[PDB]
């Protein structure tokens, strides 16, 4: 592959390896309940 | 909420008979940029505004110089939260338009960046950051 277009997360383990982008789309982390 | 945003008549069309004026955007700055950039009207409209900073504009808000203010969000939101009552912001969630962050400017193409970005994305990684924020950031309401 020569690009990923997806939506990645970018964090430590990854940026060692990999030239990343300014992000488009700010998101963080919540948990799944039935309701 | 009285307006919806930068989407509102009110504010794309400045004609009205109650016409309500003049939110701050002190002049020279960076959201300028972006109202001349994007939409000329306002910015021929808008004269009316704060010669400090955000400051004078609040008391200026309450005295009733001006009722809108439209400045940066982070430094509006603690202004917000730090406040004898309440002065209350247009809905949060949906009040950050034009959404960008902080970071730091260096030199073009400097062997800094390499190692102050890893570090920064370790500092957010570990929660470092985190108790930053309750720490320097924070109010009653
Ligand atoms: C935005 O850019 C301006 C550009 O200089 C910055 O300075 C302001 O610009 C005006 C207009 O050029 C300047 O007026 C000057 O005033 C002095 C003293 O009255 C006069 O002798 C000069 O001939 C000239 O007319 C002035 O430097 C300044 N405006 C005022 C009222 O002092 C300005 O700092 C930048 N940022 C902001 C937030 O305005």
């Amino acid at each position: 592959a020569d690009m990923i277009v997806a939506p990645l997360t970018i964090n430590n383990e990854r940026a060692q390896y990999i030239e990343f982008s300014k992000p488009f789309k700010y998101q963080g982390l919540t948990i799944l309940v039935k309701k | 909420d009285t307006v919806s945003g930068l989407s509102d008549k009110k504010f794309q069309r400045p004609q009205d008979q109650y016409p309500p004026f003049r939110f701050g955007t002190v002049p020279n700055g960076s959201t300028e940029r972006n109202i001349r950039s994007n939409y000329r009207d306002m910015h021929t409209h808008m004269v009316k505004f704060n010669q400090r900073s955000v400051e004078d504009a609040l008391t200026s808000l309450k005295m009733g110089k001006l009722d809108a203010f439209i400045y940066d969000a982070a430094v509006l939101n603690y202004m917000a939260g730090k406040d004898e009552g309440c002065k209350l912001v247009t809905i949060g969630s949906g009040k950050v338009f034009a959404t960008t962050g902080y970071g730091i400017a260096m030199q073009k193409d400097s062997h800094w960046k390499r190692a102050i970005d890893l570090a920064l994305l370790q500092f957010l990684g570990d929660g470092e950051t985190q108790k930053l924020e309750t720490v320097w950031l924070s109010g009653i309401c």
